[PDB]
């Protein structure tokens, strides 16, 4: 397998300043769509940087989530993928971490204007 | 119209075959879904198929027991229900979506809030025992 | 591309290529990124618009009446079809969606991304 | 670390040159931003450049009047301000972001909320007339 919101998947993202390559992503689509839709919505994860310098970025510790480096989730780098691109599931983000993702998503998509 | 038939009373372990027939138009290019509605419970897409017959969906609670198949020659979509359980007691509806279709995904049309173009009057299915 | 990209703008954008049930090709899109990102970021976040269907059938779809917004056909915004585009992919600006329509877009966007916590 | 200077009081139409020097690291590998803070208003990114001297952002309010330039021999960055206006009155800050950089985009690092690694102390620029 099931695809759940908050899962960290390894996905083939090529071809694409859009992030590209077989890279880790986090599922951000609602769980009803994750079950019935042929596609999922994901946010990019990068290991180039290690700190969230704007509030649309969320850090994740490698010492906590079985990860390569200390990475940053880029909630302004989001794309819809056909489910066939999801290769291997690595882990999932806790409810605490996904709350930061939700907040970053609210900022990124401008759902914070009143 | 869209007309369902085949419901009735069966004991646990019994089997039923529901029919979804269209009159005046053809279902061959339509997406067809079977939905069930239980008293006090919500609505769930049981099994759905796209206009193409490569993509079929089954809810987890009916996989291995229910089989959907379209009989184009009879303008009818059947739902074969095997190994029926008391939890299958509900009113079963079929619904049809006319082209154009956005996705070739049976699961897409089985999601709980899809607005179908056509649907039937439902058929009662009771399992007790 | 553009010079003032604003949230709710409807741009002609190049999406080629894609794979699977993803929406690609040169097609209309709606900017959904916040206006600070639309000004400073090298990329924009868009939701795809299709003309293959013109009625919304699931909660993440929003309709556009062509008798109001100057499109070829009645169209549907696909809030399950989101992607981040380099600003160079934005070709021509067609129009922009009203405040009342972006309210519907915002709702479908919250449902699409599970922002109901 | 990041030492800046060059501010002062000038009349409308005058010019100034702000300087931003770094001690202990090489500015050529950094994204550099110039920010100004006016009383009661949000921090505004006025001119930024990525670590590559070929992706420069200028705010529309300063386009054609301000010029940013890096002097890799002096480990210093400058903001040349011409045709100064009373609306340019603010405290000006330079800031440096260490690599690796996520985007080669000057405009990205000029957004108001970006938390640079290093900041200058700030210098006041005042443009007024009697």
């Amino acid at each position: 397998d099931p695809i759940r919101r908050g899962d960290v998947y390894l996905a083939d993202l090529s071809p694409v300043s859009e992030q590209g390559g077989v890279r880790p992503v986090v599922i951000i689509q609602n769980d009803t769509g994750n079950k019935y839709s042929p596609t999922v919505i994901v946010a990019a994860i990068t290991g180039r940087i290690n700190k969230a310098k704007i509030p649309t970025h969320v850090e994740i510790e490698k010492k906590k989530y079985k990860l390569d480096k200390d990475s940053v989730i880029l909630l302004e780098q989001i794309r819809t993928l056909d489910k066939k691109r999801l290769k291997e599931k690595l882990t999932y983000l806790s409810d605490d971490k996904m709350k930061e993702v939700d907040n970053a998503l609210m900022i990124s998509l401008g759902l914070n204007a009143v | 119209q869209l007309q369902e038939s085949g419901g009735g009373l069966v004991q646990p372990g019994g089997s039923l075959r529901l029919s979804c027939a269209a009159s005046g138009f053809t279902l061959d290019y339509y997406a067809i879904g079977w939905f069930r509605q239980a008293p006090g419970k919500e609505r769930e897409g049981v099994s759905c198929i796209s206009s193409s017959d490569g993509s079929t969906y089954y809810a987890d609670s009916v996989k291995g027991r229910f089989t959907i198949s379209r009989d184009n020659a009879k303008n009818t979509v059947y739902l074969e229900m095997n190994s029926l359980k008391p939890e299958d007691t509900a009113v079963y509806y079929c619904a049809a979506e006319a082209p154009p279709l956005l996705y070739d995904s049976g699961s897409y049309y089985c999601q709980p809030l899809y607005q179908y173009d056509y649907w039937g009057q439902g058929t009662q299915v009771t399992v007790s025992s």
